[PDB]
Order: structure tokens, then sequence, then C-alpha cells
């Protein structure tokens, strides 16, 4: 689909260098986003350690995002439309 | 949303003198 896709968005978008090794995803806890691996190996006795919670052994295949946006509808009657009053913005699963 | 509640309701429309006193004393000054 490279003949059809707007060039207009895509030269805007950020060029990503391939890494060196297959990265595997994981989960790690929450404000130890930033810290690395402060001793070669976990020491649970301790915390802020900068350890994945959890290592995926595969990649996933897909992953989905969703995102409902929670707005309120006001039926008046003999009005051609509703009113929509925005409640709020939702979480993303 | 902003919700309105109004309760509303319609009122009904539409001698010379005296007798007696007693005695005074009047002293000219």
């Amino acid at each position: 689909s490279k003949f059809l896709k707007n060039r207009a968005v895509v030269n805007g978008l950020p060029v990503i260098k391939n890494p060196g090794k297959y990265q595997h995803c994981y989960l790690i806890e929450y404000e130890d986003s930033t810290n690395v691996k402060q001793t070669p190996t976990e020491n649970k006795n301790k915390q802020q350690q900068g350890f994945p919670v959890y290592l995926f052994m595969m990649n996933p295949e897909n992953i989905t995002y969703n995102l409902p946006i929670n707005y309120q509808e006001i039926a008046i009657p003999f009005t051609a439309k509703n009113q929509l009053n925005y409640s709020n913005g939702g979480n993303i699963v | 949303i902003f919700t309105s509640q109004v309760s509303a309701y319609i009122p009904v429309a539409p001698s010379q003198g005296v007798g007696k006193l007693p005695v005074y004393e009047i002293l000219s000054y």
C-alpha cells in the first residue's frame, strides 16, 4: 500500500533504528521504569532494583488497545438531535 | 449534564369635646 499511503503524514513520523538483538517485552513495577539493574541478581529483600516483574518468554503476536470516551445523551423532546454532554475520557484497555 | 427541577404554582387571583375631667387649678404666671 506504499502507492496510496499519505506521504505527508509518513514523513513526519520519527525514524526508528533497528536494534541489535531480538527484543522481548516484559512487565516492570511502575516507578521502576527508569532504574537500571542496580545488582546482577534480584534481591527481593530490597526494592527499586530495576528488575522485571514478569519476563515474556515469547512476544505477543498482536496487541489490542481499546479506548471508550464517556459522552452522555440528553433526549429533549421535539428536537431533531439529542444533546451530547461530555462526561469523561475513560481508561485504555 | 445540568438538570433543573422547578416547583411552581398559581396563586388565587383577586362630638365637640369630652364629657368629664378632673378639676384643674390654673395659675397665671
